[PDB]
């Protein structure tokens, strides 16, 4: 049995979008020639259909970006009075000094990370730190209400102990310990702070690849593919129409080749960034505004509460949970004989230091003395393997005599 | 001269032996702005990328040069995205405006009230 | 678009077969034939990838329905904004053309209202905590209700366990804790 517990805040990044980038089809296959285009027009809807795709792509992103960090109705802002029961909301929540009203920990976040053409985001900076802003405050003040329905105020140590009776841990195990359990949450903060500006790989992963395949196709522009030469102003320039076609035509289609592989690859890599998308947006459904029991999806450990912090086309989760610590060996039994009965725990196990029997909860030693109040009985005790004999205290006794 | 992806970006000239930099004519996409066909035959049309003196009310976003659109500084929700903050509508012209998240509230928190 | 891609020369003299069998030599005739069928060859593999790439997202779509019609159909989820917006009780599902629709039915709170409440109350030098529900207060008495509705009830031994002292607890206040069994014993 654990007789002891350490709080632990651990973080987890995931991608939700890329780059908007454009390509028109004729401008990169032959610039700003008449001929070139003329000599294109006989290859049907290739250039429309390449163009619809990445139009596609293109609007997807927003749409990614909508379905994870737009998820409140209401603005919630934070009171000014930070009396929060010990616990210390800094480095996490906004600080109107910075010109955006980034966090500590989002401006440590944000400094690590021919035809062409890169379209905005719909949303800006600001706004995405407003929305997760938005769902801190509202974590941080009505719980998981908010979620549901209207936000309904409530301490946040009487929140806390909501939470660890959601793990099976009473409430006065927290209402006893409620200055160890601030100052360890404390310390976890300040450790993921040093640990930070002291990572982001996946964040950078999709940049890296996605310049590299637009450096592939711009470099592409430069192979003869068994014309005299690469550039179309010679060739128009050096020949009469006739002898250009027969060149024209072999540079129309290895240009025709590469853009297509481009667009195939684009719209693979689209795919998996879509389903990244949303598993970041079940995580923020999930464990910000609930409390989850699947094992080993928020954190390690039993969940208690998440927070979110917005990065470079990507999210940030910081998860709490509950770890047991310093455990002991007893002596178990499944049932106690009394009076030719068995009697089993209500919510809990049969423990022995040795020479005495209690009763104690399964996740914290905490013993108590074996009576009517906490036991049920059913049977006798021929049945049980491994019942032990021992006495069970009835209070109405001793006060009725 | 040649640039990383072996462009000719510079020149000599060969006469008077000084050396000029060559870029390239603007180019950029064009976007219709639209009511329903029925609402209305008006139009706006946003020039992507471009810089407003060099199209041949005008208003500069982050997005491009925007023509046939007068700027309200009020805020709305979002009804047709034009991008980096900015969304147009028609209310009569068309209109636009930076988008508003959502309604502003404030909790009453306090280490004694529950609801 | 594939069948109108079959209009295309591709580089030809014409976009019918017959038509450059009929007015050219065979010899000659053979070269058109090639740069046809390297054109519909490519169109033909286009359409395929697409299929493709457009089944992997449909297949997609069918497995989140069938986990859907498995957890909110079949029992109760307790998975926030899965089955619906709001607490799920109950799903009904329906047949659409190529697809299906799900009737998400789900319990809303309303009507609010501001309540003080304690941690812990303090009786007789001991500490008390609610069983299941918090302690409000309406503010002149003390009362005890479960958290999801409005139902005040007296503060017994029957709805609260007792664990330790006062002074530890931040923010105990004192009221008075009525034992069922005394009446009935006198
Ligand atoms: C449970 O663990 C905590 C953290 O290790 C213990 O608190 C520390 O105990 C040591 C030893 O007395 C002190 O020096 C520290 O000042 C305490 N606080 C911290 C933050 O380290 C706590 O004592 C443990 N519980 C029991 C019953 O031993
Ligand atoms: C096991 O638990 C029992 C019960 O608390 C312990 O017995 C107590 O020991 C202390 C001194 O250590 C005495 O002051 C108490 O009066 C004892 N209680 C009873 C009911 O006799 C016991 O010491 C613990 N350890 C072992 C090895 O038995
Ligand atoms: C808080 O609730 C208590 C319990 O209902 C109220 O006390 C009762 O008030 C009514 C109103 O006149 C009386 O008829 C009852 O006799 C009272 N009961 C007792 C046991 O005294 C109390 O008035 C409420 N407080 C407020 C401010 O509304
Ligand atoms: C929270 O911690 C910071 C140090 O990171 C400290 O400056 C600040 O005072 C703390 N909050 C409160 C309310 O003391
Ligand atoms: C419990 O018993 C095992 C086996 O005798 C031993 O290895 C261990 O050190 C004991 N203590 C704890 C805390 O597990
Ligand atoms: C546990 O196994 C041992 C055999 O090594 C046996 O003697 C003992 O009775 C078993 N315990 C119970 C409760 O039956
Ligand atoms: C438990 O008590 C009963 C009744 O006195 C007795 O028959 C039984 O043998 C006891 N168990 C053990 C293990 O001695
Ligand atoms: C002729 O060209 C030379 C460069 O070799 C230049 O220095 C000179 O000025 C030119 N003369 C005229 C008349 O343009
Ligand atoms: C155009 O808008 C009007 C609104 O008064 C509506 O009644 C009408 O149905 C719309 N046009 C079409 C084709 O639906
Ligand atoms: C357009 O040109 C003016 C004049 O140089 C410049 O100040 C402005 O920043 C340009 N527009 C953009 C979007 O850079
Ligand atoms: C934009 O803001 C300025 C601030 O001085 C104000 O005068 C102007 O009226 C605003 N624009 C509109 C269309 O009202
Ligand atoms: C709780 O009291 C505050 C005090 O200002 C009030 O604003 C709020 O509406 C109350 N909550 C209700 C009535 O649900
Ligand atoms: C609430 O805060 C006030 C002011 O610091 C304090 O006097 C009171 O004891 C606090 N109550 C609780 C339950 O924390
Ligand atoms: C509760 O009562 C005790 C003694 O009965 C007293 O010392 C304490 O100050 C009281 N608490 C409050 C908040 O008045």
């Amino acid at each position: 049995i654990p007789t002891n517990f350490t709080i632990s805040v651990t973080t987890e990044i995931l991608p939700v979008s890329m780059t908007k980038t454009s390509v028109d089809c004729t401008m990169y296959i032959c610039g700003d020639s008449t001929e070139c285009s003329n000599l294109l027009l006989q290859y049907g809807s290739f250039c429309t259909q390449l163009n619809r795709a990445l139009t596609g792509i293109a609007v997807e992103q927003d749409k990614n970006t909508q379905e994870v960090f737009a998820q409140v109705k209401q603005i919630y802002k934070t009171p000014p009075i930070k009396d929060f029961g010990g616990f210390n909301f800094s480095q996490i929540l906004p600080d109107p000094s910075k010109p955006s009203k980034r966090s500590f920990i989002e401006d440590l976040l944000f400094n690590k990370v021919n035809g062409l053409t890169v379209l905005p985001p719909l949303l800006t900076d600001e706004m995405i730190a407003q929305y997760t802003s938005a769902l801190l405050a509202g974590t941080i003040t009505s719980g998981w209400t908010f979620g549901a329905g209207a936000a309904l105020q409530i301490p946040f140590a009487m929140q806390m102990a909501y939470r660890f009776n959601g793990i099976g841990v009473t409430q006065n195990v927290l209402y006893e310990n409620q200055k160890l359990i601030a100052n360890q949450f404390n310390s976890a903060i300040g450790k993921i702070q040093d640990s930070l500006s002291s990572a982001l790989g996946k964040l950078q992963d999709v940049v890296n690849q996605n310049a590299q395949a637009l450096n592939t196709l711009v470099k592409q522009l430069s192979s003869n593919f068994g014309a005299i030469s690469s550039v179309l102003n010679d060739i128009l320039s050096r020949l009469d129409p006739p002898e250009a076609e027969v060149q024209i035509d072999r540079l129309i289609t290895g240009r025709l080749q590469s853009l297509q592989t481009y667009v195939t690859q684009q719209l693979i890599r689209a795919a998996e960034i879509r389903a990244s998308a949303n598993l970041a947006a079940t995580k923020m459904s999930e464990c910000v505004l609930g409390q989850s029991k699947r094992v080993d999806f928020c954190g390690k450990g039993y969940h208690l509460m998440s927070f979110p912090q917005s990065a470079p086309h990507g999210v940030v989760f910081l998860h709490v949970t509950y770890v047991p610590a310093q455990e002991k060996n007893f002596t178990t039994a499944p049932a106690i004989c009394h009076d030719g009965k068995a009697h089993f725990p209500r919510e809990g196990v049969f423990v022995s230091n040795g020479t005495h029997w209690f009763v104690t909860q399964r996740n914290f030693y905490e013993p108590q003395i074996i009576t009517t109040d906490n036991t049920f009985v059913s049977g006798n005790c021929d049945v049980v393997i491994g019942i032990v004999n021992n006495t069970v205290y009835d209070p109405l006794q001793p006060e009725l005599d | 001269g040649r640039d990383i992806a072996d462009t000719t970006d510079a020149v000599r000239d060969p006469q008077t032996l000084e050396i000029l930099d060559i870029t390239p004519c603007s180019f950029g996409g064009v976007s219709v702005i639209t009511p329903g066909t029925n609402t209305s035959n008006q139009v706006a049309v946003l020039y992507q990328g471009v810089n407003c003196t060099e199209v041949p009310n005008v208003f500069q976003t982050r997005a491009g040069c925007l023509i046939g659109a007068e700027h309200v500084n009020n805020s709305y929700e979002c009804d047709i995205p034009i991008g980096a903050g900015i969304c147009a509508s028609y209310q009569q012209s068309v209109i636009a405006y930076t988008m508003s998240l959502g309604a502003e509230n404030s909790v009453a928190y306090s280490n004694n009230s529950i609801a």
